[PDB]
This record gives C-alpha cells, structure tokens and sequence, in this order.
C-alpha cells in the first residue's frame, strides 16, 4: 500500500489538524484544515 | 499665534543653536540652551597647518 | 464552594482582547502538551512551551473622548492675557493649569468673537457635581446679544 | 488507492489518543483550579 | 457531566441597535446579577447574517423588520456565564414578546429597554443546544461544549471532513508530489465540497 | 512621545530646553487625538520638531499593533493641521544626499542641487528614526503570533541598568532589537541624570536635538526630536 | 448542454474591501426524478466575499442551476462588478481618486481630504504644482490584494481642475504679472 | 480515563532536582495569584508570572546627595 509514503510525509500533523477542527466544529472544516496546514508550517518551517 | 494681540517676539539666531532673543515690545531678555557651539552648513573642516 | 469554582473558570475562560485566546484553554492545551512530551525539565520549559503553544468585516468602536476633541479643534482655528494671569495666580497653587488655563482662554476668543463685548474677563470657575462652571465676566458694547 | 482502509482508520485511532490526552489536561487543569481555591477560601476564612 | 469534571453553562446575550447606546447600564445589571461575561464584540449584521444566525426559525419569522432591526445599526453581543445561566438569563428578560413583559414584568429588562414585539431589547439563547449553535455562529473559534470524545468526532469527520480528504489524499498519493502539504491545502481550497469553485483571473 | 508628554512638559523636564509651548501642548493633544481618530493609530507618538528657517515642521507618528512596522508620518505647521506624510524608500534617501542645509517652512521649496523640501522631510525623519529611535530595554516585547507588542507589565530600568548603552534598544527591524553600544561613535551616547535622578535622559549626539526620557521608577518613556535636523558628521571630531 | 447562467451582481467597494456576504435567490425549476416538475430544493446560494478580488473574477456553483432532464444543472452566481462610487475607480488592486481642485489651490500648497474605504480620513499634502496631468500615489493604502487581504495596494489621486470663469481686469494683471514672469 | 488521570496526578511533579520545584505547586501558585482579578488579558500575562513565582536603597544613593545639597537653595 502507500501507507509508509504518507506515514512519513504527514504523521502528526494530520492528527492536531483533524484534533482541533473536531473540537472548534467550524462552519467550513475543509477551509480550517487548508488555514491550520498553513499555520502549522508558518510554526514549524520557520 | 492665535491670539496675536498678546504676542512675544522670538528669534532664533541660525548662527548658535538654542541661542535665542525675546521681547514683549517693552523689556526684552536674551538666553542660550545649546551645546555651546556654532552652526556650520559645511562639515567642520580641522584648520591646516602651518605652511 | 461550586459558584466559587466555575465563577474561575468564567473568569479564566475570559477572551483576551488582543490576541484572541483565553488562559484556560491556553493552560489545557501547556498541560496536554508537557504530559505528551515528560519534560524533566519540567519547570524550566514551562515558558518556553508556553511561547511553543502561542506558536501554535471588522467593526469598530471609539470612546467619548474625541467628541470633545472634535469640539475643542475650534478653539485652535478684547480679552485680558488670561495666561499671564493665571501665571500669577499659579505662583501660589490657584489656576488650572497652562493646559485647562490655555483652553479656557480659547473658549473666552470665542466668546468675544461670537458677540460685541467691551472687556471679557475669566471670572471664575465655580465646581459643580456632574459639570463644572467656567463663567466669563462680560461687558457689552451696544448692549446687543 | 485503497486509502480508506489503510491508513484513515489509523489516523481516527489517532484523533480519537489526541482528544483523550486533551481532556486529560483539561481535567487536570480543572483539579488545578479546584485546589487553588478550596486552598484559598479555606484559609482565607481562618 | 457527572465526572470528576465540573461544568459552566453559557448562554448568548444581545443588544439591538436601538438599544446599544444604553449597553453599560445592561452590562452594569448582567454583572450586578451575578453573571460573568466571557467576550465581547461589535457586530453590523447585514441581512444575509440575519437570515442565517435565525436560521433555525428564519423559515418560519418573516419579518422584514425583524431583519432591519437586526442590520439598522451595530449589535452588542456577549457570552454570559454563571450558576443556572440560561433560565436566569431568562427570569431577567421575562416574555419574549415585550408588549406582554411592558405590563407583567416591571422588573424585566426587556420591559425596562424594550418597545413591542419586535423591537425587543436583548435576544439570547432559549436553550442549552441552541446556545451552542447561536454562539458558534456569533463568535467563532471559542469553545463552548463538551469535546466529543468517542465515536462522535468519528462520526462528525466521516460526514464533514473524511469524503473530501480521503479523495484529496488518494490524488495526493497518485501525484506524490514534492512538500505534499502544499498539494493538500492548496485541493482542499480548490475544491472545497460546501464551497463554490473560485476563478481569480 | 505619547500624550503624557503634552499633558505635563516632560520634553522640557529632560533639561534640553526646546520643547513645545502650553499652546502647541493642548493644541497638539487635541489634533493627535483627533489624528488618532482620522488614522486608525493603535498610539500616536508625538516624533517631534524640525525647526526651519521659516516655520517649524510638528511631526506625528502612527504606531501599529505590531509597533515595528513602517511607521507613518505626519507633519503639521499650524500644529493641528496634520497631513499625511509619504513613506521613505532607498533612492528618497539618496536623493537628498547632495543638499545640506536648514530646513525651509514651506515644504514646497525647491534646490537646485530639483528636490522637494517633502522629501527631504521624509528622508531626514526615517533616517533618525533607523539611526537614535529609543527604546528600553524590556519595553517591547516580542508577541509569539510574529508582532511586536508593549511590554505592558515593563518596570523600569534598575539604576544598574540605566547608566549601560546595552539597557536601550534602537526602535526599528532588526529581545529582538538592536542595542545601543554597537552605535558608532562609541562615545555617540551622552548619558545624564536629572531631577533627583529619578529621571534618565539620553540625548544623541550623532543627531542633535534627541533627547530620550524615562523614568526608572515607572514605565514612562519616549523620544522627540526637536532640533535643527542635520547630521553631526563632525561628531568624532567633537568627542 | 444548456449553458450556465452568467449573471452579474453588483458589489460596491466597501464590500469587496472588508468581505462581505450575498444571498441569490436561485430558480424553481428543479426536476424530481418524474422529469417534468418544477420544485425548488435549496431556496438561497451563499457566496463568502474575500477581500480584493477583482472584477471579472468568476464564482462557479456546479450542480445548482437550473436543470432539464437529462443534463448537469449548472450556474456561475457571480461574476464580480463595481458600483459606481463617490468616488473610486476600480483597477487592478489601486483606487484612482478625483479631487477637483480649484485653480490657485492647484499652483500652491494644498492639502487633500480622502475618505477611504476604511471609514478613515486622509491629509495628503499637495507640495507640487498641480498641472492636469499630476497625481500623487498614496501607496499602501489601496484595496486589499486577492492573493493576500494583509496588504493593499496604492492609491491614487488625480486633479479634476477648476479654472476660473471670470477674472477682473485687476486680476488679469495679478496673473501676467505672477505667471509669465 | 481513569488510570490515565491517576498517572496524571502521579507525574506532577517526581521534584526537579534541577530546580527543586513542582509542576502542582508552581501553576498552583502561578494560577493563585491570576485568581485576584488580572485582566482578560492575563493569556498574555503567564510568561512572566511564570518567572515571578520562579524567582520566589545603596543604588540610588547620589540621589539623596543631590537632594542633601539642594536643602540650601531654600533654607
């Protein structure tokens, strides 16, 4: 399968994203995912 | 300025900064609160020696 | 007991103004973390995994105190030198102020602009409990408003 | 291509340990508040 | 709500635009009674926001003028919070008609700031599930409920959130293109499901 | 400096004796207000004064949430009349280096060297700004969302700290910022105390007319340029 | 098939500067699976307005319009246009401003009051000798950019100039002495 | 979660000999003192709390000179 491509690609960001956006329950969760991907390398890469 | 009719006539010299004259049109007083030197447009140039 | 305890929360769920988070769940989420990682350490990086987690059509509203300063711009755009006065009274701890003082003397400009006045002087200001007083002793030239 | 069975159900698994360990530290941010302050009006009182 | 865990109930509470100018008196009472206010916030709601934040009852309210009232000037909005919030938010308000509450309540806040029917001065949550939902419309990202802990977030992602990003994923994993992130965020944008498609040319 | 310097004269408290008089004081309380107002300024800072040959430019500076950002001019000659000044760049930097001369209080004055008077006003403001903008030490904190804030729970310098070059930061891009010890003359910073030395005033040398005040015992602080508006290049020669 | 429907709707400046949201009634014409209804299933379509996006910029709702029976409904709910202001002209992410300023205020210092878009007031200093073809760019302080709402663009204002339509002979010799010298 | 409330309050805190301080105590003490009405602020406030509670005349000595002579001037 292509599990351990995107075992190693994504990990633990998938999981805080879907974490937090299961928590707030926003209006539009695909647009939350798309802003907290952005956010999580605008922490993380800088 | 806003109420001219009650004025005092400053004057601020160019030639030694914070230098200044004042007068009400009567007595007058004069006052300096710079660093005690001289302006200059050019940069201070040290004077040359001796020939 | 009970009010007391969720009276704290509410307190500590309070959003901030600036940057939009409140310290309750800003301590859940420093709590959920340290237990995650087991710093040993765990003192020290209390601060910085606090910085880690703030890591992690607009309307607007103004206050009553530019009104009066949209008043007030006109007293910048016959009388006594009311400044040089007040001087003298300030050389014993009575007058307003230069700033209050000036203000007033703009508003007495005003005054002998608006109406044919002879002498209008800076009569007093008598205090008052919701609105102070400035009262202007004026004298008419042709006895007109 | 088989995605939906592969690795989704473990990254539910992984949402599901994530929201565990935040109530975790809710809880234990909420037995926080409660010391604190039966520590405070117990004392306060005496 | 029997857990080791103890609870705060939240209720939202609003001031129309012919009543905001009197805000600090109601904020001085909401405080005086004993409850705790969470956030604040100035809102303009055009009518597209009124027909949306009622929208559990704006299929049955045809009021015109309930939606001028609510777009005809800013709106003061708070989260209040306290020991039995709902009901003793309600006891504070009274009727929801005010022309009943001018004559039965004196006490009543919408008596005491209120004009009739639909010039009421404060609307607020009537109940537990419609706090959630009104708040999470009014001020987004504040955490309000409990956390659906268990089956429920599977539930809520396998209906919002998985249809989308299983699909995205899987092209994610056809492509395996370079900072997969990138092809992630950007597909979800692109091509949101509860979204229109948006050609910025 | 912000308002609490036009409620009381702290420009004159500092002992550098050019300041604002009590009617440039409230008017400028009045149209920094109402500047505040018109530009939507989280603070409106007093900068100072460009004293020209003919009138004098009243400069104002909008502060941002987010405090290090481009900050935005303003002048006034009549005080409460504010225009918007524009930004400066590089080549309006350039520009002005072939003039040297006192300012003229018509900002439509040409020379020949043509170059706007405006534009030397803009240049000769940011170049103060990026050279001897005062900051404490610990008055500006570094917000972790990418913005700089107040240090709202800043407490004034220790006595220790106040006679140190490195307990004052340069209030620019760059605790986050720049300190003063690298700033070239070594000598640059003259460091004095007044008023029962409950009082700290730094005055710049490279740039006279700076005079920098703050009060260790709070966190009453701020900087105004009032002054000729000319470099000290001779300033290695006068230390 | 039938083509999507391209309709325009109007949006003024305020609402593609701060982001606002519209609601379009769509049709009833709706089929059920008898196919030859005419019903309605979701009354309203909801757009989210960002800021800065520009005109021409295309919303596209597949699956919405209006369907006959055997083809895919499909509707393009809005293409974005500008109402006329008072006043700027919408270009690409700049707001072109017209002050008619009058002749004499034109060739000397002048100060130039702009309100914008975020309910806040301008100053702009006129230094320059306002000739019909001057304009100062106020950068910065345009339209927020599609691409990113945080920054906006510059604006600009140009000169609509009044000259006078009757001058003394007094004031004939003002100017000849003043100008032609 | 019971056992892993239990391992919760077992962690909190085996003492930092680092230190000598406890996570319990530490943010017990820290969420004390917020609890005497800081402001809705106090989300950005915790940092230097946090090194307060870490942490729990000479100097100005030519200022009462200046002041010593200065008696002169009206006396």
């Amino acid at each position: 399968m292509d599990t351990a491509y995107l075992k190693n690609c994504f990990g633990t960001g998938l999981t805080q994203a879907l974490a937090e956006v299961a928590r707030v329950r926003p209006s539009d969760p695909i647009e939350y995912l798309a802003h907290w991907l952005y956010h999580y390398r605008s922490i993380t890469v800088a | 300025n806003l109420i001219p009719q009650y004025a005092i006539a400053v004057l601020r010299s160019n030639l030694w900064p914070g230098a200044y004259a004042f007068s009400n049109g009567k007595k007058f007083e004069n006052f300096y609160i710079g660093w005690g030197h001289k302006y200059c447009v050019e940069n201070y140039t040290p004077p040359s020696p001796p020939p | 007991l009970e009010v007391a305890i969720q009276n704290a929360k509410a307190y500590l769920l309070s959003t901030s103004s600036k940057s939009g988070l409140n310290l309750y769940d800003h301590l859940s989420k420093v709590l959920t973390k340290i237990l995650d990682e087991r710093p040993a350490d765990a003192v020290d990086i209390i601060e910085n995994i606090s910085q880690d987690v703030k890591m992690a059509h607009n309307e607007y509203e103004m206050l009553p105190a530019y009104e009066i300063a949209e008043t007030q711009k006109a007293l910048f755009l016959s009388l006594p030198n009311v400044m040089e006065s007040a001087y003298y009274f300030e050389q014993a701890g009575v007058g307003l102020g230069t700033d209050e003082t000036y203000r007033v003397f703009l508003a007495l400009k005003q005054l002998t602009d608006t109406h044919p006045i002879q002498r209008c002087r800076f009569w007093g200001k008598i205090l008052g409990l919701e609105m102070n007083y400035i009262v202007a002793e004026v004298e008419f030239r042709d006895g007109e408003d | 291509r088989d995605i939906e069975v592969g690795f989704l159900p473990w990254l539910m698994n992984e949402v599901e340990k994530s929201m565990e360990h935040s109530m975790v530290g809710r809880t234990v941010l909420d037995m926080l508040i409660r010391d604190v302050v039966e520590r405070r009006i117990n004392d306060y009182e005496h | 709500m029997p857990l080791p865990q103890i609870y705060v109930e939240k209720t939202l509470a609003l001031i129309k635009p012919d009543v905001v100018d009197k805000e600090e008196e109601i904020q001085d009472i909401i405080l005086g009674s004993g409850f705790t206010i969470i956030q604040r916030r100035k809102l303009h709601l055009s009518p597209e926001h009124c027909s949306n934040f009622y929208v559990e009852q704006y299929g049955k309210m045809f009021f015109p003028n309930l939606t001028a009232y609510m777009s005809s000037g800013p709106l003061v909005a708070m989260i209040l919070a306290r020991h039995k919030a709902i009901s003793y938010w309600k006891e504070l308000m009274g009727p929801s008609n005010s022309l009943v509450a001018k004559e039965t309540h004196p006490d009543s806040l919408r008596a005491i700031y209120g004009t009739d029917e639909l010039r009421n001065a404060l609307h607020g949550s009537n109940d537990f599930a419609a706090s959630e939902r009104e708040i999470r419309f009014m001020f987004p990202a504040v955490i309000i409920e409990p956390i659906p802990i268990g089956q429920a977030a599977k539930d809520y992602i396998n209906l919002y959130v998985a249809p989308t990003l299983l699909q995205g994923l899987t092209e994610l994993c056809k492509e395996k293109p370079p900072d997969p992130y990138l092809w992630l965020a950007d597909w979800l944008m692109k091509n949101n499901p509860n979204k229109p498609k948006l050609c910025h040319f | 400096m912000d308002a609490d310097s036009l409620l009381l004269s702290l420009e004159l408290a500092s002992g550098s004796g050019q300041g604002l008089s009590p009617d440039r004081r409230a008017s400028l309380l009045t149209s920094l207000m109402l500047v505040k107002r018109d530009y939507r300024f989280a603070r409106v800072l007093f900068w100072g004064r460009i004293l020209g040959l003919v009138a004098d430019y009243y400069i104002a500076q909008g502060l941002s949430e987010d405090q290090l950002a481009p900050r935005k001019t303003l002048y006034s000659l009549n005080c409460t009349e504010w225009s918007l000044l524009p930004p400066a760049t590089e080549e309006m930097a350039m520009q002005i280096s072939v003039v040297s001369g006192r300012f003229m209080g018509d900002p439509s004055h040409e020379y020949e060297h043509q170059i706007k008077e405006e534009t030397r006003l803009v240049s000769i403001i940011d170049q103060i700004d990026k050279a001897v903008a005062i900051i404490p030490r610990g008055a500006l904190f570094k917000t972790p969302f990418g913005v700089t804030h107040v240090n709202r729970t800043f407490e004034g310098l220790p006595l220790s700290e106040v006679r140190k070059l490195s307990s004052y930061f340069h209030f620019r891009e760059a605790d986050f910022l720049d300190s003063l010890e690298y700033d070239i003359p070594r000598g640059s910073w003259s460091i004095q105390m007044e008023r029962g030395n409950a009082l700290v005033v730094l005055r710049s040398l490279l740039w006279p007319g700076l005079t920098f005040y703050h009060a260790p015992r709070t966190k009453n602080y701020g900087y105004i340029y009032v002054g000729t508006g000319e470099k000290n290049m001779d300033l290695p020669f006068m230390l | 098939q039938d083509p999507p429907i391209e309709r325009d709707l109007y949006l003024s400046l305020e609402d593609l500067f701060f982001g606002c949201t519209k609601k379009i009634k769509i049709s009833r014409r709706v089929l059920n699976e008898d196919r030859y209804s005419s019903t309605i299933k979701d009354k309203i379509l909801t757009i989210d307005v960002r800021p800065g996006w520009r005109q021409g910029t295309r919303i596209t709702f597949e699956k919405e319009g209006d369907q006959g029976p055997n083809i895919i409904p499909a509707d393009i709910i809005f293409i974005v246009k500008e109402k006329l202001h008072p006043r700027f002209r919408r270009e690409h992410d700049n707001l072109f401003f017209v002050y008619p300023i009058p002749l004499g205020k034109a060739l000397t210092c002048c100060t130039v009051e702009v309100k914008t878009l975020d309910d806040r007031l301008l100053n702009i200093p006129i230094n320059d000798i306002v000739h019909p073809k001057y304009f100062k760019i106020v950068p910065g302080e345009g339209m927020p950019l599609p691409e990113n709402p945080s920054k906006k663009g510059d604006l600009f204002i140009f000169f609509d100039i009044q000259f006078p339509t009757r001058l003394t002979p007094q004031k004939k010799q003002m100017l000849r002495q003043a100008l032609l010298t």
